[PDB]
């Protein structure tokens, strides 16, 4: 369903669009008044459609036929009706502007108007500021849209996330297939998994959100902190941590890769233990020097914590927890004895290993501010046992 | 109370050595005047006797003033949500804008060598990097009022006083190259933000005025706690003297700049935002004539406010005066295509009927002076 | 092992360097109780013998001197440089002989500046406060976070200040030497531990004159002295130490500093003395002035009719030299403050040889050669030397922003002021710790402890200047983020602040008013207050408006609109705790709606009289806004406020719809009485928004049209309906036992008082018809059964005092004015 | 709870009572041999004085069967001590204690 929506999904990546011409060669010319064309969303990859039955949604590439994912823009309301124009073999004149044009989009085989549905009173209360955009015969006098300028990182990320979110679905039902029905001595009976492209995708994304180096000067230094910022921040709405999540906890209800290979063969369990390793230093990518992302892990903690013992990703699901730590109070403010006896025990059963000391360290004080309960908590389950 | 009051000698030691700490720091302290700015700033332009080599260490490291301005650069460019209060680069900044102003028949002599002079003082601080400080501190306070944008502003006119070409050079360089619409952004919060004439606020004063209240601590008579009434009057004005300085002497390429910005991902018509700042400005204007019509003189407070609107009013036309002189084709037919021509309609109304009513009684012929001017 | 084994283990070294940084991290911010433990494992012989130890590798001997000043200096130290930007100088004699220059005969103007840090000082600082590290006594009988707060660990002073003097003068011979294998492994390592543990003992006082002078003189052996060796400021030193040498010489500056700020303080107690005898010899002389003059004495007597800083702003009106005929004092005492003020501007270097020969002039030299030499990389280093450097070119800059903080104080209140000292040093030290039980204990006694010392209501300037209603607003706004929408832990502590602060604003109008300042800064917290009960941000806002005419004028409107919008939002969706109580839901709050409308009320009413500028706003918004009206009054499909009001009855009497159906609760809400409540509340406001008599017999329109638009809202049948409406009344029966009605869940004369202020401020009693319908139908019976009630037993019931106020204040006042 | 071993012979004769301070000096152990208390290392004897319960039991009444000059070893039990509860980061709960008291004077 499409709405009109303010506030930070301007600056989101499900407010971004794709204008294709309903042509191939010079699709790229220059946008004209009544030129036919289709819009499509970048990360879900559907196309802007009018339905007989729900009216005006946006559908899959195989339900757009061209007469429901029809659209142009046009200066006025008024019923020109002239004729087709002929396409140019070129880019043609310049016609509509950025932020300078106003707008009106007109779906091509109904005639129908883009406008807001008006929304019902009493829905206020709820706070719900957004209003269902309709396809109507007459619409309003405010119906006139800008056409804004995205940035080349956004349009890159916007496409990357969709590429990424279809590639994790298909492994995610591709590990359920198999979720209880052990192959035996046989064929895992389904569809090989993606490993190949999951590994790849993987680096890519971990040297795609890598921090800038500290030998960088400082103005550029801080120009790609925010860019960094700015895309974790994307991916994290559009939903890619959940399902970096989702990924990792079906990959660790098993305990082994010949646990694994069980279910899934040998073939695909021999990647086993490289994936769930990028998978954490992906998670730990994303949320590095972002408190926004860091705060998501206030309400399951334990979920990173019961992870610390696993023996296949120690220092990826460490760093994980090392990142959470040092950017959100949120975070500390919840930490319980149960979680500092775990972070002791890791200690007790993989070495002295300075990392869990800065865990224990960071525990304490956060932005200048004590944890008397971590402090004290630190104090009695570490110090008096001198061992 | 004034006849049974208690006389100074009656009051405890301590209460005594307050009131004397209070009146001492009012009248003596504050009241001394020492100049150490141009002194300051000299000894921090001079590099020392690092020029017993002379190697390709050409590079030629920065001198104390130099590293000062890169500091507070570097200060200005780390990505935070807000731009905090900061008392050392407050009083640097105002010992930088300080340094470089100093200042009946002028000869030509000595009028070009107060030119010159005043070219070498911003000299000395558009060669280390203030200039590019000035914008940057600008697009960090991201619109939001307070006296650091205050002290950043002043800095910018004072470097850029008279029109200084190399200046706008630069400033016209920086912004282009980087390409950023936090500047932009930030210029059209704080003239959104900027306040015009209030008749409630006129007569909540009225009232506290009339009251006349006093202290415990002895008696207060008729404290003058902060105007209510255009509160930010001379931040305003400083404001728009920036934006004037920045096309000063007919710069066609920032002219333009203001108008549109060609390289950034969005636009911000800031000709179009100082049009819409003095509507704002007639307005309150016509409403402060309307308040005070039925009445047959105008009394001191509103003299005073009426004055203080007129200057800001002054500023602003320069302002646009400066948008479009040289001329700029472009910044003519956008103000052309304004609501400029019924923000003159107003104030044609104003001008006449406030011509004729203070014609009326010599008390206000300085107010009748001003407003002539302004027309 | 040996431990200095650590300089070939490299992965043991890293790992009890880290386990040293755990150690001072769970001891940080004023964990006394961590550092008492914390002793048992690093005990004090392991501490002072790893600071002489000469092969330690750098991060051990780092961490040793951090965890050695975290388990004992930290705290103190901190405590004591909170308190060290204030300057409360006692009236002693020891301040009386204080003065910017040593007795000498370099000039008159000025002498040779003394050695600074050196010297007497009387300003007030608390007392450290420390306990001695024994885990042999006996476990404390009192639970936990009723105990005393723990104090830091002892450990000795004079031994630790004399071994942090040896190895500093140590260090500075051997970095002369420059030897091949410096202590640490490097020059950094050997010199910035000994320059924080000796700065930090500075900072805490630890160090006498002499100590002082040997620090001076180690620092720069030929600017300081009195009257190879190379100083630290000449010996190349990296950017670390650089940083140590700029903290030493902030403290420097700071003592600078406060020895100018106490140097006027003395000479303000001398000239005191002057000033007022020679105004009472003045007055002596001028009570004769009768015979050898005339009716111009008003103008020599007109000193004597001035508020005292006037006279005092007069007394010293003598500078310009073309004010000296205003002035009456003599040449002789005008010679004095003329004579102090150049030594003062001589004594910050303003006016009156490459040797510096002042601190002035050697941190100007020092930072100006350090900037020039190199490109400072460290902006903290940079920061620090352009901060130093300011400070020496602006000295009377520095103090006159300085003098707001500086106070004089009699030397009978030395002992309060000390513990009031105390306690808001204990207050400060809670800014920087997460908010929990044993937090809120001493939040409490802290203030309690303020509250009833006399120095807090006899000095409301030194307690403004203290900033210590911005301490009780932070750390209350700190507990308010704190689950600000869920829950309110530590209310407890909020009320304590909340009724702090309020106190605070009705000691004085200045108090008043810098509450003020943050009126807005209070109402955005006051959103969630309505779970809580008894002093509350709401409650700490309405006392910093109550009874002031200039702040109820500089009240802005978006305050009103933020609170008109929070009662709107109070007046369409059910109170939240009160719903998870198993209360019956109707559709809105009358118990928040009631709290946020005595906010208007108190906004819109000064000293009797209605606040029109105030008034017209609120009730615009009202009307802009009519679900702040309640259920009834809506218009449409709405019901009267008599029918609101019997309603609210009924349900008070039919419990299942009136509580919760399981005081029970100590605070039992009952939803007829807070209806009932709710609509006097709003009716009182109305009242009060109604215009003066002045103004409607003047004519104006906004008062006619305010007045017409009151009349609309509230019907006069209505008003004389609820009047007229029975009160229950304290009978006897079943053995003689009182029936008497629970004032908190029934009708009660306050509701009907408030309706009568309406009828008198809207409609008024004009005509003799309608005032004798309102006696025999809603005023008579009440005052019947207010006599009957005044028997032996009744007379003191709480239904018989509710009847004799309502009657006092809305009933009698209203009959007299209509006894024409 | 308390159990005392002579380590060097007193004066035999004066002994401590109630409301009488002894400075002593002392090493704490727990009964693993961790080494967690010793006034020593302060260079300060510990006062404290007898019946006033300042210090725990096992003190009060293992200091009492001393004598002036007497070093002895003095092996606490847990419920003559911070027992259940334990001093918190020092002492773990259910601690047998181990010290070596010398009582140097008696004021």
């Amino acid at each position: 369903l499409v709405y009109y929506e303010g506030g930070a999904v301007c600056t989101h990546a499900r407010s971004l669009w794709r204008l294709e011409p309903l042509r191939i060669s010079w699709s790229g010319s220059h946008l004209r008044w009544g030129q036919p064309l289709r819009i499509r969303h970048v990360t879900t990859g559907r196309y802007l459609a009018l339905t007989e039955d729900q009216g005006l949604v946006v559908v899959d590439a195989c339900k757009a036929h061209t007469k429901a994912t029809s659209f142009c823009f046009r200066v006025s309301k008024e019923k020109l009706d002239t004729a087709p124009k002929r396409d140019v073999e070129g880019m043609g004149p310049p016609e509509i502007k950025y932020g300078e044009s106003l707008c009106f989009v007109q779906h091509v085989a109904s005639g129908l108007w883009l406008t807001y549905a008006a929304p019902d009173p009493k829905a206020l209360r709820l706070g719900v500021l957004k209003k269902k955009a309709i396809l109507h015969q007459e619409g309003h006098m405010d119906d006139a849209l800008f056409l804004t300028r995205c940035q080349q990182e956004e349009s890159q990320a916007a496409r990357m996330i969709h590429s990424t979110a279809g590639l994790y679905n298909q492994f995610i039902k591709g590990l359920d297939s198999f979720s209880g029905k052990p192959r035996g001595s046989g064929p895992p009976a389904g569809p090989a998994l993606p490993i190949e492209a999951v590994i790849l995708s993987l680096q890519d994304l971990i040297g795609y959100f890598e921090p800038p180096s500290e030998e960088l000067q400082h103005e550029e230094k801080q120009s790609k902190l925010r860019s960094l910022r700015n895309r974790q921040s994307l991916f994290q709405e559009e939903g890619m941590l959940s399902l970096v999540l989702n990924c990792i906890d079906r990959l660790n209800v098993y305990t082994t890769a010949a646990h694994f290979a069980e279910y899934a063969g040998e073939e695909a369990a021999e990647s086993w233990k490289e994936i769930v390793n990028l998978l954490y230093e992906l998670l730990a990518s994303l949320i590095r020097g972002n408190r926004a992302n860091c705060a998501l892990f206030s309400t399951n903690l334990d979920w990173v914590v019961s992870k610390l013992d696993r023996l296949e990703a120690s220092s990826g699901i460490l760093e994980v927890l090392y990142c959470v730590l040092i950017e959100s109070p949120e975070v500390l403010n919840i930490i319980q004895e149960n979680h500092i006896k775990s972070i002791i025990s890791l200690l007790d059963k993989h070495g002295r290993n300075h990392k869990v000391l800065d865990v224990l360290c960071s525990l304490c004080v956060c932005n200048g501010v004590a944890v008397r309960s971590n402090q004290d908590l630190i104090t009695e389950n570490l110090l008096p046992g001198r061992e | 109370a004034c006849f049974r009051m208690t006389p100074l000698y009656n009051l405890p030691t301590h209460r005594a050595c307050n009131m004397f700490l209070e009146s001492y720091k009012a009248a003596w302290i504050l009241t001394e005047d020492h100049s150490f700015e141009d002194r300051m700033i000299d000894d921090l332009s001079k590099a020392g006797e690092q020029e017993e080599e002379e190697e390709e260490v050409e590079e030629k490291k920065p001198d104390p003033l130099h590293q000062l301005v890169l500091h507070f650069s570097r200060t200005a460019l780390t990505e935070k949500s807000k731009l905090d209060e900061d008392y050392l680069y407050m009083a640097y900044a105002d010992i930088m804008a300080k340094s470089c102003h100093l200042e009946v028949e002028v000869s030509f002599e000595e009028k070009e060598m107060e030119k010159q002079r005043l070219l070498y003082q911003q000299s000395r601080l558009h060669t280390r990097g203030a200039a590019e400080m000035v914008l940057q501190m600008i697009s960090a306070c991201k619109g939001e009022t307070g006296a650091m944008v205050s002290s950043t502003l002043k800095l910018g006119i004072s470097i850029l006083n008279g029109g200084n070409a190399e200046v706008q050079q630069k400033m016209l360089d920086y912004l282009k190259d980087k390409k950023e619409v936090g500047f932009f952004q930030s210029i059209q919060a704080l003239m959104q933000t900027c306040s015009v004439l209030d008749l409630n606020a006129f007569e909540r004063q009225n009232k506290a005025e009339g009251l006349g209240m006093v202290n415990e601590d002895g008696t207060v008579i008729n404290r003058q706690n902060g105007e209510k009434v255009m509160a930010d009057d001379e931040f305003t004005q400083d404001l728009f003297r920036f934006l004037q300085l920045l096309c000063e002497g007919h710069n066609n390429d920032f002219q333009n700049y203001l108008r549109t910005q060609t390289g950034n991902t969005t636009t911000i018509n800031i000709i179009i935002c100082t049009v819409d700042y003095l509507l704002r400005l007639q307005e309150s204007i016509s409403d402060f004539y309307w308040y005070y019509s039925g009445k047959d003189v105008i009394e001191e407070q509103g003299k005073r406010n009426f004055s203080k609107a007129m200057s800001v009013a002054k500023q602003v036309f320069n302002s646009l005066t400066e948008y479009i002189q040289g001329p700029c084709t472009g910044n003519q037919q956008s103000l052309a295509h304004s609501r400029l021509w019924d923000a003159v309609v107003g104030f044609l109304h104003v001008f006449a009927h406030m011509m004729m009513k203070l014609a009326q009684d010599s008390s206000q012929i300085e107010l009748l002076k001003e407003l002539l001017d302004l027309q | 092992m040996d431990i200095l084994e650590l300089s070939e283990r490299l992965d043991l070294q890293r790992f009890h360097s880290h386990t040293l940084r755990l150690y001072r991290a769970v001891c940080a911010l004023g964990n006394n109780r961590v550092a008492h433990a914390l002793c048992s494992h690093v005990d004090q012989a392991q501490l002072l013998h790893a600071l002489e130890d000469a092969h330690l590798p750098g991060p051990l001997r780092a961490g040793y001197y951090d965890l050695l000043i975290s388990i004992h200096l930290e705290s103190a130290c901190r405590s004591r440089r909170s308190m060290l930007s204030e300057y409360i100088v006692p009236l002693t004699p020891e301040t009386r002989a204080i003065t910017l220059f040593p007795p000498g005969r370099k000039g008159g103007n000025a002498r040779r500046h003394g050695l600074p840090g050196v010297g007497v000082t009387t300003s007030l600082r608390p007392p450290h406060h420390f306990s001695p590290p024994c885990f042999v006594a006996a476990l404390p009988a009192a639970g936990v976070a009723e105990a005393p707060a723990r104090l830091s660990p002892a450990i000795p002073l004079e031994a630790l200040r004399d071994k942090a003097l040896r190895m500093l003068g140590e260090a500075v011979r051997d970095g002369g030497q420059h030897a091949r294998d410096p202590v640490g492994g490097s020059v950094e390592f050997q010199f910035v531990p000994v320059l924080k543990l000796v700065s930090t003992l500075l900072v805490m006082g630890i160090f006498g004159d002499e100590d002082v002078k040997q620090i001076l003189k180690m620092i720069e052996p030929e600017v300081f002295t009195e009257e190879l060796e190379e100083g630290l400021l000449q010996m190349k030193l990296p950017e670390s130490v650089k940083l140590q040498m700029c903290n030493l010489l902030e403290y420097f500056c700071d003592q600078e500093l406060q020895h100018r700020v106490e140097s006027l303080a003395a000479f303000a107690e001398r000239y005191v003395d002057k000033l007022q005898a020679n105004q009472r010899s003045r007055y002596a002389l001028l009570m004769r002035a009768f015979t050898m003059s005339a009716a111009e004495t008003a103008r020599r007597t007109r000193e004597f009719r001035s508020p005292p800083q006037e006279q005092i702003n007069m007394l010293l009106h003598f500078k310009d030299e073309a004010d000296e005929e205003d002035c009456p004092l003599p040449e002789d005492i005008r010679q004095d403050l003329q004579d102090f003020h150049q030594d003062l501007l001589a004594h910050c270097g303003i006016q009156l040889e490459k040797k510096p020969q002042s601190l002035q002039e050697l941190v100007s030299h020092m930072v100006v050669r350090w900037a020039q030499e190199d490109y400072v990389q460290s902006p903290e280093l940079v920061r620090a030397m352009f901060s130093l450097l300011h400070r020496q070119y602006d000295g009377l800059g520095e103090l006159l922003r300085a003098l707001p903080r500086a106070y004089t104080i009699s030397p009978s209140s030395v002992e309060d002021t000390m513990s009031l000292l105390e306690c808001l040093g204990q207050i400060r030290s809670l800014l920087i710790v997460q908010m929990g039980p044993q937090e809120e204990n001493l939040m409490i006694q802290s203030i309690g402890n303020i509250m009833n010392n006399k120095v807090f209501y006899q000095h409301p300037n030194l307690m403004r200047a203290l900033g210590m209603h911005e301490t009780v607003m932070e750390v209350m706004v700190n507990v308010l983020g704190g689950g600000e929408t869920k829950e309110i832990r530590f209310p407890k502590m909020v009320t304590s602040c909340c009724r702090f602060l309020c106190y605070f604003c009705r000691i004085s109008r200045q108090n008043q008013r810098s509450m003020f300042d943050h009126l807005s800064y209070l109402l955005e917290n006051s959103g969630i207050g309505l779970g809580m009960q008894g002093s509350t941000p709401l409650d700490v806002a309405a006392a910093s408006v109550i009874d002031n005419n200039e702040l109820a004028l500089a009240l802005q409107e978006q305050d009103l609109e933020k609170v008109v919008s929070y009662l709107a939002g109070c007046g369409l969706q059910s109170c939240p705790m009160l719903l998870a109580k198993g209360y019956p839901d109707i559709g809105w709050n009358p118990c928040g709606g009631e709290r946020y409308l005595d906010f208007l009320r108190f906004a819109v009413f000064v000293n009797g009289e209605s606040v029109e500028e105030n008034a017209n706003v609120v009730v615009r918004l009202l009307i802009r806004k009519p679900e702040c009206f309640g259920p009834a009054l809506r218009g449409e499909g709405g019901s009267g406020l008599l029918a609101a009001i019997e309603e609210a009855i009924r349900i008070s009497e039919d419990p299942a719809r009136d509580g919760p159906g399981v005081p029970p609760e100590e605070n039992r809400v009952h939803l007829g009485h807070a209806i009932m409540s709710f609509y006097a509340a709003l009716i009182d406001l109305l009242g009060r928004c109604a215009p003066e008599m002045h103004l409607i017999q003047a004519g104006k329109g906004e008062a006619l049209r305010i007045r017409a638009i009151l009349r609309s809202l509230v019907p006069l049948d209505d008003l004389v309906g609820i009047i007229s409406l029975p009160l229950q009344i304290p009978t006897l029966g079943k053995d003689g036992a009182l029936v008497q009605p629970k004032m908190s869940a029934s009708f009660v004369p306050d509701h009907k008082a408030s309706m009568v202020l309406f009828l008198d401020r809207v409609y008024g009693i004009e005509n003799q018809d309608f005032l004798l319908h309102v006696l025999d139908v809603g005023f008579l019976p009440d005052m019947r059964a207010a006599a009957s009630l005044d028997t032996a037993t009744f007379s003191t019931t709480e239904m018989a005092l509710a009847l004799n106020r309502y009657l006092c204040l809305a009933v009698l006042p209203l009959i007299t004015k209509c006894a024409p | 709870g308390v159990q005392v071993e002579t380590i060097s012979p007193g004066d035999g004769r004066t002994f401590p009572k109630r409301g009488q301070t002894c400075v002593v000096h002392y090493t704490g152990m727990l009964e693993d041999g961790k080494k967690f208390d010793s006034s020593r290392d302060r260079n300060k004897p510990f006062k404290f004085m007898l019946g006033k319960q300042e210090v725990i039991r096992g003190w009060e009444e293992g200091v009492a069967q001393m004598s002036v000059g007497q070093r002895a070893k003095l092996t606490i039990s847990p419920d003559y001590a911070y027992g259940a509860t334990g001093h918190p980061g020092i002492i773990p709960p259910h601690a047998t204690l181990v010290f070596d008291v010398e009582l140097l004077k008696l004021e």
